[PDB]
RNA sequence: AAACUUUCAACAACGGAUCUCUUGGUUCUCGCAUCGAUGAAGAACGCAGCGAAAUGCGAUACGUAAUGUGAAUUGCAGAAUUCCGUGAAUCAUCGAAUCUUUGAACGCACAUUGCGCCCCUUGGUAUUCCAGGGGGCAUGCCUGUUUGAGCGUCAUUU
RNA sequence: CGUGGAGGUCAGUGACGAAGCCUAGACCGUAAGGUCGGGUCGAACGGCCUCUAGUGCAGAUCUUGGUGGUAGUAGCAAAUAUUCAAAUGAGAACUUUGAAGACUGAAGUGGGGAAAGGUUCCACGUCAACAGCAGUUGGACGUGGGUUAGUCGAUCCUAAGAGAUGGGGAAGCUCCGUUUCAAAGGCCUGACAGGCCACCAUCGAAAGGGAAUCCGGUUAAGAUUCCGGAACCUGG
RNA sequence: AUAUUGGCGAGAGACCGAUAGCGAACAAGUACAGUGAUGGAAAGAUGAAAAGAACUUUGAAAAGAGAGUGAAAAAGUACGUGAAAUUGUUGAAAGGGAAGGGCAUUUGAUCAGACA
RNA sequence: UUGACCUCAAAUCAGGUAGGAGUACCCGCUGAACUUAAGCAUAUCAAUAAGCGGAGGAAAAGAAACCAACCGGGAUUGC
């Protein structure tokens, strides 16, 4: 608040013998009184910076600056040595960067789609994640930051025919347009590389 | 410039995010109040004074009653139709 | 020992506030005023509106507008669906 | 216990003859609260009371409507209540109420409901 | 997940609104779910609970024993099945609080309202 | 003073009646806090300023 | 040498730090507009079967009736049949209602539960008396009514 | 190096016991600090790359809380002064009773009142606290009981005095003033007409003015109040 | 369209986590002081559930010892974990007007590692 | 004499209304000082805090006695 402490008459006495110069406060019968108030230090006291909302909050980026950083974190996955040291168990399928069909788009289903994903592979990404669900270290849990697991893939989708609403419950897993291309999905805690299924269509457009 | 006592008053548009949904939703709720109109009055081009803008034109605020009465109608029936009009 | 000779009120009570700060001599309360009409209310003290204001006590009627509104200012009774 | 709907039949009478009989018992069963440590029919009976009273004084209020009906100037009890502001203002009626020339004005150049493709 | 703009996801709220929610509503939290015998009768999963019911415990250390609600004490979110209680050292004995979500009922005692309940939920009781 | 006014034995009664300790029989409820009587009072500790 | 003083370990005490929780607080955002002379906000006094306070409440007093829910409340006691049910609960909802003395505060006054005025009605053996019950008596202002004043202008007379 | 939080990561540790804490028990690092074993404990937490901050204490006659020496020390010493037996109970320098001794010595250590206090008044039960010792006692604690009015008093009067309305100022909250630049109020016959009168509010004394009451008895506790008897005042 | 530390109903958080945060997370603008204006606090946690300790015994009682509930009383309403100053008992050691620290070692206690 | 009219009045006249609280935001009125100006005095802090009136859910302002000086623009408010 801008009044902590503020809520006080305090004021300095002078001079004594077991005594500070600090504001003491006004009254008597209640234990506060004479107690001191008024600073960094004292108890009921304000504090030193009283926070603000005035702070510099959100940052400005340049848009061309982050662009580039979006191509080089969508360069990242057709390498693998960057995605084999993020996570994302994948020594057993054969190819990177995964395309697939664009009939997937057309999927209502989560049930058909993770079943797809097992069948391409990414059986061990989301066993990873599903057995990686572990609290959270701190005071996050009473600011409903409660549990913490692992990220798994991102389905890219050209166009959503369902797909979407089949992948959002699933854990781990993260759909996006090849326009929006969140780089927060993309490359989290700047660790580049993370692990993509794109589509036919979504390949074909990202030229 | 803060010789004054301007830590009181600051305004801090946060909500220039929240403000845009509203909005948005606004445009929204009075287009689907008037269903088929296009939510925009005809605004006419004008050119514009103050001869650094002079080359440029300008969406002005309305036609005139000359140029309507060229059309061969009138203020009455435009600003139901869709028009607008000044007169000044 | 100046302070055996202290059985004398200055202050009682107020039928409206119930605080003891009737004066006697001025016949004026100090905390809202009475016999006045306005009710005390002073900027400078933040504490004191804080302390006397809405929200404190009972609030027999201003409790039940929100409700009343809610439901549209209505008159009549239910239908035994 | 006692139930509503079955004294919004009775007769006035019957309502006041039962009403006085619950409070004889009543002053009975507050001697009796002094004998034991303690009576809880009382409130049963109490709230008998109320609910006879309750629906005496909804009957006359009803018959006084009945007997207002269908005129102006009914009392300030049976008026609504709704709030001040929303009493000292105005009516649908009183806002409809629009001088000719505008009536005029809404009737010949009314908004009309138009698109755009052609 | 939440994909609504009028319901919490929030400890602070949720808590509160289990703790003082009225008994009309612990009504609700306190249901039960049914044995598969029941659950292939009536052709529901779950219930609320009732003073007449007899049912069977299927966890705690009570497991295996069973019985009938002699009461139902809302204000500590628990049931009282008797045949199920712990002897005091005087002699005495205490009923056993227990979350009708740790049992299973066998028999129900149906009113008027508890078929029209399961016609309300899917019901093909008889 | 014995020469009371009216309001003043209505107040008297309003603490005569406020001093007395806590009935037993709430200690034993639910999630019950309230133990001790803690607005409780004597006439020759405290004041009541009227 | 014991005792005493002094360092340490264990164990125990004073004391409540640390750790882990947390129906709370702040901050931001969104949506809405609703106090009152039909008597508010506030205060006071009283109310529970067994309570002092918080919460609710007004002599119909932790509440009445209406509606939905459909078998409780719960510390003890007790009404418990009201349980295939015009029906339990400190339920929820709330649209009819009550709302003591007070308060802008309203008959006059109010460090007083003081002092009046009017009217309908009941009782006490009553034309007179006494009491009770019910309803009323503020101020400024507006529109209207009813009633008046003034040689202020004016028409028509002894 | 370390700390509270955040993005990722170790498919990390975790009831077969996380964290914290204790430990003249071990290892590391020059050092900040880390690591390990044992004991206690009972539910979350950490390693690494990065981020962000209310980020690290011996001190501020610092703040809040707690605890020590001093110390079983100073001191409980004004108010003449207490003593013996019995009961009670477990226990008596102290409670109760009884026998003696003293005192206040009537401008009192008496009995009643005012202001103020407000159940302290009385009984029963009872001591963990309070009564600067102790306590079986008590103004302490729990449960209850108890304050009776035509005549005492307030209310009524007005005092110095404050204070409405009229009215006038004041930007205005509200102010000057208290009968004054006011149409202020009510009758008296008597056939809607005649006639007379003159104020001005109201508040302010439980000690001033003022209508009238005594005795005896009565209770655990009150009486010009109740009971028994006997008188009075006012208004009908 | 725009403002909004008041009010009503809602949603979130790189916020605080009981000396922080509102002054208040509990019967808080409550207790309490003041003539009054106004000032103005401290105070969270047993356990899953009281299962809150019947019963035997000592004592006037508090209470203790026993037994007993319970996963544990090393959780007995003085209740989670329960640090430090400070305090006691036991064990070890030392001591003539000082103590504490530093370099090396003796005495005593104590201790990890490897022999394969 | 009687009577239109004007003005001024009284009524427990019929019917109506205003006050007071709240007061973050909003329209007005009145209106300081510390501080700052190496000091000091017009000045700044400030047409602000305090005080007072008055409203609503928004208020206020508003269809020009405007800005301009351009091929002229076109109510208000906010950014
Ligand atoms: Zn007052």
């Amino acid at each position: 608040s801008e009044k902590a402490g503020h809520q006080t008459s305090a004021e300095s006495w002078g001079t004594g013998r077991a005594v500070a110069r600090i504001p003491r406060v006004g009254g008597g019968g209640t234990g506060r009184s004479g107690q001191g108030a008024f600073g960094n230090m004292c108890r009921g006291g304000r504090m030193f910076a009283p926070t603000k909302t005035w702070r510099k909050w959100n940052v400005k980026v340049n848009h061309n600056e982050k662009r580039y950083a979006t191509a080089s974190a969508i360069a990242a996955t057709a390498v693998a040595s960057l995605v084999l040291a993020r996570g994302h168990r994948v020594e057993k399928i054969p190819e990177i960067p995964l395309v697939v069909s664009t009939d997937l788009e057309s999927i209502q289903k989560t049930k058909e789609a993770v079943a797809a994903l097992k069948a391409v592979g990414a059986h061990s990404d989301l066993l990873k994640v599903l057995k990686s669900k572990k609290l959270r270290a701190g005071k996050g849990k009473y600011r409903n930051r409660r549990w913490t697991q692992r990220r798994g893939p991102l389905v890219v989708y050209a166009e959503d025919n369902g797909i979407v609403k089949a992948l959002r419950n699933v854990p781990g897993v993260e759909t996006a347009n090849v326009a929006s291309l969140n780089l927060l999905q993309l490359a989290p805690g700047a660790h580049l590389g993370r692990f993509v299924i794109w589509t036919e269509a979504a390949f074909t457009k990202l030229d | 410039h803060f010789r004054k006592h301007w830590q009181e008053r600051v305004k801090v548009h946060f909500d220039q995010a929240g403000k845009k949904v509203s909005r948005r939703n606004a445009r929204a709720t009075r287009a689907a109040k008037i269903a088929p109109r296009p939510l925009d009055l005809l605004r006419p081009v004008v050119r514009a004074p103050t001869v650094k803008y002079n080359r440029k034109v300008r969406a002005g605020r309305g036609f005139t009653l000359a140029e309507v009465k060229a059309a061969g109608l009138t203020a009455a029936y435009a600003r139901t139709i869709g028009i607008a009009v000044d007169h000044r | 020992p100046s302070f055996g000779k202290r059985h004398n009120k200055s202050h009682t009570l107020c039928n409206r506030c119930g605080r003891r700060s009737f004066h006697v001599q001025k016949k004026t309360c100090s905390s809202c005023g009475y016999p006045a009409a306005k009710t005390r209310s002073y900027n400078w003290g933040a504490k004191a509106k804080r302390r006397h204001t809405t929200g404190t006590g009972r609030m027999r009627y201003l409790k039940h507008v929100s409700r009343r509104f809610k439901n549209g200012f209505q008159t009549g009774s239910a239908s035994k669906a | 216990g006692v139930k509503a709907y079955e004294l919004r039949t009775k007769s006035k009478e019957q309502l006041a003859s039962q009403l006085v009989d619950l409070k004889k018992e009543l002053a009975e069963l507050k001697v009796q609260k002094l004998s034991r440590p303690s009576l809880p029919k009382i409130k049963t009976v109490r709230k008998s009371i109320a609910c006879v009273l309750t629906v005496i004084n909804e009957q006359q209020r009803e018959a006084v409507r009945q007997l207002y009906k269908g005129k102006k100037y009914q009392p300030k009890d049976l008026r609504a209540k709704k709030t001040r502001a929303l009493r000292r203002a105005l009516t649908k009626f009183e806002a409809s109420q629009v001088t000719e020339k505008q009536r005029k004005k809404q009737i010949a150049f009314p908004q009309r409901k138009y698109a755009i493709k052609a | 997940a939440k994909q609504s703009l009028d319901v919490s996801s929030d400890r602070r709220k949720a808590r509160k609104a289990y703790f003082t929610a009225p008994s009309s509503q612990r009504r609700v939290l306190l249901s039960a779910p049914l044995s598969k015998e029941l659950r292939a009768q009536y052709g529901i999963k779950a219930l609320p609970i009732r003073r007449d019911d007899e049912v069977l415990v299927v966890r705690g250390s009570k497991k295996g024993q069973e019985g009938k609600i002699s009461s139902v004490y809302r204000l500590k979110f628990a049931v009282q099945v008797d045949k199920v209680t712990k002897e005091k050292v005087n002699g005495a004995s205490v009923p056993i609080n227990l979350h009708p979500s740790k049992l299973v009922i066998t028999k129900l005692h149906l009113d008027k309202d508890r078929k029209a309940l399961i016609q309300r939920k899917g019901g093909k009781l008889e | 003073a014995a020469q009371k006014s009216f309001r003043i034995k209505q107040k008297m009664a309003k603490a005569k009646k406020q001093n007395r300790p806590l009935p037993q029989w709430i200690r034993l409820r639910t999630n019950n806090t309230i133990r001790y009587n803690a607005k409780r009072r004597n006439w020759r500790r405290t004041k009541m300023n009227i």
